[PDB]
């Protein structure tokens, strides 16, 4: 077995014009490699097939053979490296946005890159891509908890997404500001990458009092600098929230939440779990209803 | 009357659901499509979907285009959609990815006639609210006799254990209460939507005028009376079925030089089963189609050969279209 | 108000020390196990 | 080397069960007849069963002669029975009738896959048991690609299913002991004898020397992917295909007067794609079977065309056989 | 709609000998005749063309028929009646008893002959023929079960079973001829048949006394004649408790099952079913075994 | 012995009056409803 034959009906059938029959016979030389225990002829095959007919406008066939290369990279133990993951970047830079199945590819990618490396949700050179490509396709919920885990890239990328999501919208009512600035910080303190959370509150903070124009004093001492507005005092709220997180003191926590009393029940997920998580404070366990009958009735 | 066409059913305003059925390899999954591409041909202002409740699909062959779990748009076809039933596995993240808001059932057989009456709940329930892609007929390529038939009886079966359910909790309502805990779900009205549900499902599948089955197959014993086997099951069910695509004729008597022994003798026997087909079916539209030169695939080959449901195959003029389709 | 003082308090005893924590730390992702509970959606809606 | 008929499998002394699948009528039914006509004369010293797994049974349609849930001798074959298997619905008494010694589950999709399974127990356990009719192989005569492929994983799922439901009970042990009465039912007994049982038909099913399974297919697009895409599966599944039978051959240009431009534009496309499929499967026994001039019914034209899997079918000078089959 | 070719095509099929194409016409014109409520016609046909295939020794083709028949019977809603009856009998005439599907067709007869008719079990003159070819089929248990309840003959051909039963056995061990006998006893004592229970025991014990040689004496008073036998106390036992079942009184059962404590004891279940039956005792209620866990635990 | 005179006294007493139900009766199969408990197979097997 040679399949000499087999990729010259291949090539001829991709060059005509025929790219169901080309990707079908691609499928079958794909077959023939894998099964020879052949992983690299095949992982070569199948990625550059599937470039080949993203490029076409073929949502289908390369999609098709996408997830045929998962199964491979599955199947042959490809770890998670520089080649590894710019062979998915490609195919995600070719991919369509109007995808019908993109969340799918992707969480296809995203699930091999768990499960072949130290990450425990994905490479973030990978997430990088995934979350643009996502937001690309009209996902921004799916494309948000992607930039999350990325690089710096994608937190530059996730300001500008939630700046612009915040300037998309026509009425304030000192209410929309709080609650794109929020998501920003919670969802990088709870990772706890402040570096991230810091320097993301400092551009989002740089922008709202570039477009708007609110009375902000820079309350500076001992090297940390907050800005301090008089309405917005959810602002302060979370730049507090923040700095407390970074001191990671009990106190300070307590004074915080028993002063904003109406933010802290706003937001009482988010505080039990940064005290969780920060604190060491031992949350309630998960209160589950077969337990919780056998305990109060049995 | 009966003409000998499809004529009726694909310039009919009414119809719903329309499943083509059969026997293994009569032309099933080539008719439907033909049937689909004749409907958007004559129907423009219409959104036409095609499924494949067959587990082995074979859409994506037939028109030359790889079709998936999602209604994806045939290429050069403004208002026919395309979907192939995936067998679930829908692709889950391994780990938690909280985003802003088993698998053993999955193998176990009979899996892909439950998610295709779950893909037709889908789609009766959004047709009910009007929103996303909006499909006003669907034509199914079914799979082989046995299986299209337990397909169909499936609703009827659903709606059974449905009521011995409910039945089961009306009973033991005062010991289930005594037995569950503090739980707020309305088991009963779940339970009764759900029976409302597979009642309208019943009720469309049973409406001469809103479903219709089409038997495809070829004049033969054992496809012949695998056919009338399966209307008699239909009938059973009480689904309108009057239409039978009679598929690969030969027509080596009135063409231009079929006189190969093997193509003759084939024809000869054709023929005798096409005399008994029309002797039994006298109130059915029998469409008599020819075999042609070569596969029907492709978008431009399935259309040219779908333009013989519309009018009559008449092998005395139209014989050289079987030519020009290799 | 007394909101300035307040702030300017906190702030003042918050920065007295050094924290733990360094301003730019960054815990590696391949440690990170839990992303919390997740943030409710926006009234609003992305358009672009 | 791999010869281009079924010779190995037809003398094999090792083999108990055969299992023939394909797509959708390219001659399943016909060929698992030919191969258990072929099986039954070249070892008369075996008997030889036929089941029919697909749940619209043609058996008794190729054979000229009605087959039920029951083996029943072919006649003129000494030792070749041929069993359908009915969907259950055994008649009952209606009432009492004490001789000295439900049913919405049988109309539940995917029932038939589980009677086959159960009458493979049933027949494993018999050929242990050596009692009553002694069958010394098993020829199925199976559905189309998908749901073929349902019946043969069913063993792995049902095994997964009788790992989880012995896991759960060991884990509820005591907790079933305090809350179930005082039965001495052997759950775990019951249990495991079920798990042996299936783990010795996995054992069977997964081995190159005792099952095989034979790819019946015509040579055109939509047949040989299906086809591929089978073995491919198959393959999944750790179970020897290692036999393709290529049907409904024209043979067109080595004939006597095949010349029918039609007869001759569609033997073109079968003879590419039969370049295709001989590039594809390299080391498997393709057989080349002809199209004759009629259907092949009955047990003597079943004898005449499968002659041609002991010996490869030669155009040139076999010519006259499918002349003398219509 | 005539079916005019149709059913000359199946009279050429049968007569020609393909019977098989010739059974798949008759199914398509009953089917026919079936639609168009034409339930006659179809009836005839059906079974006239099981009857012609089972007289070719086709068993499958006849019995499927049959089975058809029995189907539009019920749909057509036929009542049991000497016509009705003898049509199916007819069938059963021509059966074979080599039939794999004997008993499935036996069934279907006698399920049709409870539905439509006042007998709980079936028509007796149906269980005449049904008992003897079920004989024929070796099915010996389930044949006396239904030569119980037919008719006089075929109480006389259970009586020629029992006595062809005993005589086939060599040994005797003075527990074969007590254990025929009870069956025969017992079987027509169920259904409070005590003039057949009297005739049969009258010509089994006829027949025992004339191929056996045993001491007999012929008790006979008021009319009533009992044979008394020495060594084989068990006929004796039989004979007492059919006069007890008759003259229906409780003080003559108490001394029969006190007297003969150890056949009592052997035959427990017959003798409690006859006392409810015939005694107005109250036996005890079924031990359900949720019923049972309840009563007990809960 | 004894067993003799006990079936003779037993006969006696049962055939002193004429038993409620005649010599011949024939409940009518239509009013028939259990069959009672099923007869336990013998240890034989009829072979003609
Ligand atoms: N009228 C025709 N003339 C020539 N070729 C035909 C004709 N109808 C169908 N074919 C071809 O015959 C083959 C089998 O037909 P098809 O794929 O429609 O079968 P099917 O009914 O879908 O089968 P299955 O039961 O396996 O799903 C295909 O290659 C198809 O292109
Ligand atoms: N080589 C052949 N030459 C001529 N006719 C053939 C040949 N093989 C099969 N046939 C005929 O073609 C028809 C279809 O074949 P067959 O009944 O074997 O299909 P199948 O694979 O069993 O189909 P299904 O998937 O519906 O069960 C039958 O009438 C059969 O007699
Ligand atoms: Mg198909
Ligand atoms: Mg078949
Ligand atoms: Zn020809």
């Amino acid at each position: 077995a040679k399949l000499a034959k087999t990729l010259q009906r291949f090539e001829n059938k991709i060059k005509a014009g025929d790219y169901y029959e080309a990707h079908q016979t691609l499928r079958t030389i794909a077959n023939r490699y894998v099964r020879s225990k052949s992983y690299e002829h095949a992982i070569e095959l199948i990625s550059q097939g599937a470039l080949s007919f993203l490029k076409a406008k073929q949502g289908g066939s390369g999609t098709d053979l996408i997830f045929y290369l998962l199964e491979v990279y599955d199947l042959a133990e490809v770890k998670v490296d520089d080649i590894s993951v710019a062979r998915l970047v490609r195919l995600i830079a070719e991919l369509d946005p109007s995808e019908p199945n993109l969340k799918d590819v992707i969480t296809g990618m995203n699930n091999w890159s768990i499960k072949f490396s130290e990450y425990k949700f994905g490479d973030p050179y990978l997430h990088n891509t995934i979350g643009s490509k996502l937001l690309e396709g009209d996902f921004v919920y799916e494309a948000e908890r992607y930039f999350m885990l990325g690089t710096h890239d994608s937190m530059i990328k996730y300001v500008d997404l939630l700046w612009d999501w915040l300037c998309q919208v026509d009425d304030i009512e000192d209410s929309t500001v709080a609650e794109f600035f929020s998501r920003l910080v919670f969802n990088y303190l709870f990772i706890s990458n402040i570096s991230f959370a810091h320097e993301s509150k400092d551009i989002f903070l740089e922008r709202f009092i570039e477009k708007f124009h609110p009375k902000y004093e820079k309350i500076d001492k001992n090297g940390y600098e907050i800005v301090f507005f008089e309405d917005y005092s959810d602002l302060n709220f979370l730049q507090l929230l923040l700095i407390t997180c970074q001191t990671k003191d009990k106190s300070y926590f307590l004074n915080l939440k028993n002063h904003y009393l109406d933010f802290s029940q706003a937001y009482k997920s988010e505080l039990e779990f940064l005290g969780q998580e920060y604190f060491n404070i031992v949350a309630p366990k998960q209160t589950n209803f077969l337990q919780d009958m056998m305990s109060g009735f049995l | 009357t009966v003409e000998p066409n499809l004529h009726s059913l694909i310039t009919s305003t009414t119809h719903k659901w329309i499943f083509v059925g059969g026997k293994g390899g009569v032309g099933k999954t080539t008719s439907s499509c033909s049937i689909a591409i004749q409907m958007a041909l004559s129907q423009p202002n219409k959104q036409f979907l095609l499924i494949s409740t067959n587990p082995a699909h074979n859409l994506s062959d037939a028109f030359g285009e790889k079709f998936g779990k999602d209604a994806r748009k045939v290429t050069g076809m403004n208002n026919l959609s395309c979907m192939e039933i995936d067998p679930s596995a829908a692709l889950k993240d391994m780990n938690d990815m909280a985003v802003s808001r088993a698998d053993l059932t999955g193998s176990i057989p009979g899996i892909d006639e439950a998610l295709s009456f779950m893909e037709v709940m889908k789609h009766i329930k959004r047709q009910e609210q009007g929103e996303g892609e909006t499909f006003d007929t669907v034509i199914f390529d079914t799979a082989p006799t046995g299986h299209t038939l337990r397909f169909l009886q499936l609703p009827n079966t659903l709606s059974k254990l449905l009521e011995k359910f409910g039945e089961i909790t009306n009973k033991l309502g005062p010991m289930l209460n005594s037995f569950m805990g503090a739980g707020n779900v309305d088991i009963s009205g779940k339970l009764n939507e759900l029976k409302a549900n597979v009642e309208t499902i019943r009720q469309q599948f049973t409406d001469p005028d809103l479903t219709t089955f089409v038997c495809v197959c070829i004049s033969e014993f054992l496809s012949l009376y695998e056919t009338e086997r399966l209307i008699q099951e239909l009938i059973s069910y009480d689904m309108d079925v009057n239409s039978i695509i009679v598929n690969q004729l030969l027509f080596a008597e009135n063409d231009q030089e079929h006189n190969c022994k093997r193509c003759q003798a084939r024809w000869k026997m054709q023929k005798k089963y096409l005399d008994q087909i029309d002797e039994l079916y006298e109130d059915f539209h029998v469409v008599k189609m020819p075999l042609c030169a070569g596969e029907i695939r492709g978008l431009n080959n399935l259309t040219k050969f779908s333009q013989f449901l519309n009018k009559e195959y008449n092998p005395i003029t139209d014989g050289k279209v079987i030519y020009e389709l290799e | 108000g007394p909101e300035h003082e307040f702030v300017s308090k906190f702030l003042t005893l918050a920065t007295l020390t050094e924290p733990k924590l360094p301003k730019s730390y960054t815990k590696p992702l391949k440690d990170v196990t839990n992303l919390g509970v997740p943030l409710p959606t926006l009234k609003y809606k992305y358009k672009q």
